[PDB]
């Protein structure tokens, strides 16, 4: 099952700003103008992520690129993904990520979400790739190598079945799909929201709070985790089975979260439409001391 | 890595492997005498094939293991019960001459004949026939003609028979690292291995002998008795000096005596206890008097009947539409699956057979928590006389006026209890000389004490000295006079009734004794009484695990077979005896042969 | 105002449990290949079955059988097998035999319930089921909660079993013979062990509690999925967010709690 990805284009790894994005729900709780004052677990204002970029150019130049890392997890990520179509469907998460300890596996392929707590044995180059055929011709998702086994299946979630549109479409990005991951107390929150956006060189700048979507209680340890792509096998790429293959227009961002103090400002109806790092500047330190944006 | 390990390993895959082949045979024989056709016949027949075969594979895998390298004595005994050789120590020739001579014996016994002279017809079978002529007649005449015939006709054409079968039985005996097969016979009450509790095998015929010796008053006594009201029945045919004839006993071989109660009766104006009229006047059927019977076992201490047990035994007889066997019989198919056939009428003698058979089940159900091998009796008497100590505890007065039978303003005449008394004399014992007798005969032809001549000859100085019987017509050394019973022409044992008898009246006296009854022991009721319930369950658990002399003296207090238990039950019709015989002659004497 | 009320309030209770298709199932497995499922993300309701008067044997060990509906497990093992009816004793903690310690055998230590019914009604045909096995000789005893499918021959002397029966070479499994006339103790009985664990992980099975009135103008003590206090609950007009359940106001104090089951939402004022 597990086919490695050859003929790959390397290059220095890239480094974006994410202006002010990552804050999300703490508790449920509901405020009405209240600007609560919280201690917990969140991503730094200005900070410094890492930009994976997946593009494909035609003609014996350009760049091949298909990144997905088992990168670290420190206290819980952030992941943003700036889509143009259905690329990214899932991730990875474990210690071990093989049969001497438990994975949690939280994949789409192509029929819904599927949550599930097993010891696989996960490659070094997973991905759910598309087939484009040329009669009955619809993009349709006949790939899976993720993992060769799964036994000792402790969760399980599979919801009611669904379409995917896994049209390659042309052009520049039309969506943005944030998560906040933490585990802290055995639960595994997720924290998930959609922008749309139309800009194609970097992460979009704005405010966009985070709400809650599930809290899996798994009690597994995690300490590094890795992204999910997909890939498209049709004509004009021929290969073996470890190469004829294409993609691009897919990017993502990973942040890590650290302890820090932060203002959130809640509107009349109970969402954070703004907020400060105290930690960023002696300007936030005074607005957090007198608990104001009016300075 | 021993002989007792594979040993256990070898009895536990037995006693897995056994119980549903014999559940399987027991429930083909259920389905055969609950249902007589062609196809059952032939599936009773297909299960005993596959259990015997299956019993003689089971002989040799265990045959390989010694018996002198083993200390538990539960294996030992399971080994010992297993490893019997029996018919296979032979040739091939042997056991089959052997199987053909006791097959013949046993169709010539069963067809029989009585063809009388001058009459081409009338020539009967075991059915209704020379049973109630010898029975219920009062003629010399034609009982004479009867047991001469019987005699003559299905006697002396077994006399060659029964040579060859006492041949090849002593050669078997013999070749089975035994003594002769009286000694194989007798192997039954052997106990080895337990200090103190080891019982020999040739102690049982002295055992018998002084038992006999302190029956023998008793047995005068009765035998005085029936002498003197039987020469006013048949007057210049029987000497007040010698002894009874053979034919004038009210049967066909003079084992019972019961049919001569209407003519030897004390009072014959006193009537018995019979209750048959007092049940038909009110609802009573057989689900009845098994209910009766198992409230009767459930006051003592024994637990209730199974579920299966009501919804499974034939206690009625299904007519006509379907054909059965209506002797009464308990069914122990091996599975916890206990059930009882017989036609149960509304009479009081199936009353108290019911109870006899419901003793046989509670026998059966105290045990069943054994290994196979030895779910089973301590000896071939105590489980006759389980049942036979409940019958008796249960045809008392004082049982039946508790139930609702007999009226509550019945007295209790000394009279009617004489009558009883010496109705129970004459059914028990009056089988007692005849069975020892017998016995012993068996015993002496078996050993050798006795030629091939000189067997009906010292037979009958037997009959006469043991037992009050002459014979009426004189019989040569070509009749065969013994070979006339069922038993023997069919091979079986004769010494378990008189065990039974000695049995059953030491059993009645302890649980009597328990239950702090004062007064006879005639009249003593096993009801309400929890103590002697525990006493006799701690014996019926026992079975085969543990010697019988240990269960005796568990249930009782003795190690060995006492007679004065049925002195001590026959007193009150002993005293009256000999108060009856002051003015004629006690005993007999021999050399009065009526020729 | 002193309060005097309750008005316990939890969400509804659905996606109750497997239970319905672990004991009512149609098939079961032998003794020696006995089905562990595993029953970990359900509301148990344990009360259903307590009070059920079809169970003959009902002995919950290091638990009481009333306060099965008032604690947390993590994972719940159903072990479902076949076992016949004077050995049911044997499946206890301390108990010895021949299917204990050589088919299934439970720990000195036990945190659940046994549960056995009598079903010779459908585990029985007349000629004999002999479909349900056990295992009869073992070189060793079993271990707590250890299960042996390995069917090698034994072998109890010492000439070794060259895959073939013979002298002390016997077959490790035997079948039962199950009649519909046998008596008590020879029938089938289907028993069921339940095993409770709790170990480093959050808590996914609990005691269903489903509801209680609720007050909506008196001074009444409260009880939200955990939350407390007194107070007159008032039909308010703050629209809470999907997932937000309760709300506070300046100085974080609880003021607000929405409804578990009608999802509407409503204000908390202290008492007079
Ligand atoms: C091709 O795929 C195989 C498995 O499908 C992988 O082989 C592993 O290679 C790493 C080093 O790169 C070793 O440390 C592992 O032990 C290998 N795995 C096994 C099972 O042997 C790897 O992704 C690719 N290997 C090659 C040689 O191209
Ligand atoms: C995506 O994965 C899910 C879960 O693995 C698949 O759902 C299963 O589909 C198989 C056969 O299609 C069924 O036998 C299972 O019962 C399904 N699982 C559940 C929980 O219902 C789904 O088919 C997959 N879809 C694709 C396109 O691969
Ligand atoms: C012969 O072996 C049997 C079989 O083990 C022994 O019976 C055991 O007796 C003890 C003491 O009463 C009980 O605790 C065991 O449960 C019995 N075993 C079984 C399988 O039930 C018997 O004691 C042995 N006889 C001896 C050693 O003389
Ligand atoms: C055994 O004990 C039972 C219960 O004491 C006796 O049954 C009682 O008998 C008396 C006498 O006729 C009646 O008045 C009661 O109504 C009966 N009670 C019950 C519950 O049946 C029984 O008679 C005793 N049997 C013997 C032989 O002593
Ligand atoms: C197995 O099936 C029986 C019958 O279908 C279930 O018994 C029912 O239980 C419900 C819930 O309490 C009652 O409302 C019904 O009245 C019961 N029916 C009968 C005929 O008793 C039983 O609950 C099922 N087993 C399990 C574990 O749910
Ligand atoms: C919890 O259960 C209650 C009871 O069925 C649900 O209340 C029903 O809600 C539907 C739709 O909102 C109404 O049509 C019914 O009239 C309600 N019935 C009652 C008795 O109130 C409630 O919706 C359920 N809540 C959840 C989250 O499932
Ligand atoms: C982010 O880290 C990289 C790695 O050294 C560094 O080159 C870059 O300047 C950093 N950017 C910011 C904004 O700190
Ligand atoms: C139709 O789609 C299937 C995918 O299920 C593909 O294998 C096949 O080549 C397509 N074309 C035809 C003519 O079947
Ligand atoms: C499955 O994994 C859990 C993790 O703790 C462990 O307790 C359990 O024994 C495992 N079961 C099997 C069958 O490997
Ligand atoms: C990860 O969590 C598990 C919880 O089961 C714990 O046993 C383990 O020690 C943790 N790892 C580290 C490095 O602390
Ligand atoms: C708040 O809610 C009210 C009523 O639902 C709505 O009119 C208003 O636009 C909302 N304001 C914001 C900022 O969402
Ligand atoms: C007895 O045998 C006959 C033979 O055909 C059968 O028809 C009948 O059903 C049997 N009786 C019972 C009770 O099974
Ligand atoms: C049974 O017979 C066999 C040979 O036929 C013999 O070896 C064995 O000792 C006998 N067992 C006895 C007499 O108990
Ligand atoms: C025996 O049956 C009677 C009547 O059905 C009942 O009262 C008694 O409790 C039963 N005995 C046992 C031990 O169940
Ligand atoms: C029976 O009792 C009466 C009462 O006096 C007595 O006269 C009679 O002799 C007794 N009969 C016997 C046989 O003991």
């Amino acid at each position: 099952q597990c086919v490695n990805l050859t003929t790959r284009t390397q290059l220095p790894p890239a480094y974006t700003n994410s202006f002010t994005r990552g804050v999300y729900y703490p508790d449920k709780v509901f405020r009405s103008s209240v600007l609560h004052s919280t201690q917990d677990l969140f991503l730094p204002f200005f900070s410094n992520v890492t930009w994976f970029h997946a593009i494909h150019v035609s003609g014996t130049n350009g760049t091949k690129r298909f990144d997905n890392p088992v990168l670290p997890f420190n206290d819980g990520v952030y992941f943003a993904s700036t889509e143009k179509s259905n690329i990214i469907r899932g991730w990875i998460f474990g210690t071990t990520l093989d049969s001497k300890t438990q994975s949690l596996l939280i994949v789409n392929n192509a029929t819904n979400v599927v949550i599930k707590v097993c010891e696989f044995q996960f490659c070094n180059d997973p991905f759910l790739g598309v087939y484009y055929h040329k009669n009955n011709k619809s993009w349709m998702e006949s790939e899976f190598r993720v993992y060769s086994s799964a036994n000792n299946c402790t969760f399980e979630y599979v919801s009611q079945p669904f379409l995917m549109d896994l049209e390659g479409k042309q052009g520049n990005f039309k969506n943005l799909r944030e998560f906040v991951f933490k585990n802290i107390d055995g639960y595994f929150k997720i924290y998930s929201k959609h922008t749309p956006i139309n800009l194609v060189r970097d992460l979009p700048q704005g405010f966009s709070a985070l709400e809650p979507l599930v809290d899996l209680p798994i009690g597994i340890n995690i300490t590094r985790f890795q992204t999910l792509l997909a890939l498209h096998r049709s004509y004009l790429t021929p290969g073996d089975s470890s190469s004829g293959w294409t993609a691009g227009a897919a990017a993502y961002y990973v942040g890590y979260l650290q302890p820090r103090t932060f203002l959130l400002k809640y509107n009349e109806n109970g969402t954070i439409t703004d907020a400060v790092d105290c930690a960023l500047d002696p300007l936030s330190e005074t607005k957090c001391t007198l608990k104001s944006f009016t300075v | 890595s021993t002989i007792e390990e594979q040993a256990k390993t070898f009895l536990d895959k037995f006693n897995h492997e056994a119980e549903d082949l014999f559940y399987q045979s027991s429930l083909a024989s259920w389905n055969y005498n609950t249902n007589i056709t062609e196809e059952n016949v032939q599936n009773m027949n297909n299960a005993g094939d596959k259990w015997s075969a299956f019993l003689k594979e089971q002989s040799t895998l265990a045959q390989m293991y010694p018996l002198q390298e083993i200390q538990n004595l539960t294996v030992k005994l399971q080994l010992q019960a297993l490893q019997q050789n029996g018919s296979s120590v032979l040739s091939e020739d042997k056991s089959k001459r052997l199987n053909t001579i006791l097959n013949t014996m046993s169709t010539i016994y069963s067809t029989g004949k009585v063809c009388n002279p001058d009459n081409p017809q009338e020539c009967l079978l075991l059915e209704p026939g020379l049973n109630e002529i010898m029975a219920n007649s009062l003629d010399y005449n034609e009982r004479l003609w009867a047991w001469e015939s019987w005699r003559s006709e299905v006697g002396k054409q077994l006399r060659p028979l029964y040579e060859e079968y006492v041949v090849l039985k002593n050669e078997m005996a013999r070749a089975n690292h035994y003594e002769d097969y009286g000694d194989y016979w007798r192997g039954d009450y052997e106990v080895n291995g337990v200090d103190g509790y080891d019982y020999s095998r040739g102690q049982l015929i002295e055992d018998v002998e002084h038992t006999f010796e302190e029956i023998k008053p008793l047995y005068e006594h009765l035998h005085a008795y029936v002498r003197a009201k039987l020469m006013n029945a048949y007057p210049s045919y029987i000497s007040p000096i010698g002894c009874l004839p053979a034919h004038l006993l009210g049967d066909m071989w003079g084992r019972f005596w019961t049919n001569l109660y209407s003519l030897t009766v004390p009072f014959g104006q006193k009537p018995n206890i019979d209750v048959t009229d007092a049940m038909v006047d009110q609802a009573w059927d057989a689900q009845r008097i098994f209910k009766e019977a198992e409230k009767f076992f459930v006051s003592v201490g024994l637990p209730n009947m199974t579920q299966g047990f009501w919804e499974n035994s034939m206690l009625t007889d299904p007519g006509n539409v379907q054909k059965a066997v209506c002797h009464p019989t308990a069914w122990d198919l091996g599975k916890g699956d206990f059930r009882i056939l017989m036609c149960t009428k509304v009479t009081m003698d199936d009353f108290l057979t019911a109870h006899h058979e419901m003793g046989h089940i509670q026998y059966d159900m105290a045990y069943a928590a054994q290994p196979f091998l030895l779910r089973n009796g301590a000896n071939e008497g105590f489980h006759e006389a389980v049942g036979e100590i409940m019958s008796l505890s249960a045809a008392t007065p004082k049982h039946l006026k508790s139930i609702g039978l007999l009226s509550p303003d019945f007295q209790e005449d000394n009279e009617t209890e004489i009558n009883f008394l010496l109705k129970q004399a004459l059914t028990i014992v009056g089988t007692l000389p005849f069975t020892y007798m017998l016995e012993k005969w068996r015993w002496m032809v078996f050993k050798g004490e006795i030629p091939k001549d000189q067997w009906m000859k010292k037979w009958w100085e037997m009959k006469r000295e043991i037992v009050g019987v002459v014979e009426p017509v004189p019989h040569d050394e070509t009749y065969c006079d013994p070979a006339s019973l069922f038993h023997v022409s069919n091979d079986y044992s004769f010494i378990r009734y008189y065990t039974r008898t000695l049995y059953q009246f030491q059993f009645q006296e302890a649980l009597c004794q328990a239950a702090k009854h004062e007064g006879p022991l005639h009249k003593c009721d096993i009801s309400n009484s929890t103590e002697a319930g525990q006493k006799l369950f701690n014996m019926l658990r026992l079975g085969k695990s543990e010697p019988w002399t240990l269960a005796l003296e568990n249930v009782v207090g003795a190690k060995n077979m006492n007679v004065r238990p049925l002195l001590n039950y026959f007193e009150p019709l002993f005293t009256w005896l000999k108060d009856q015989n002051k003015n004629s002659f006690v005993g007999w004497s021999t050399d009065w042969s009526p020729y």
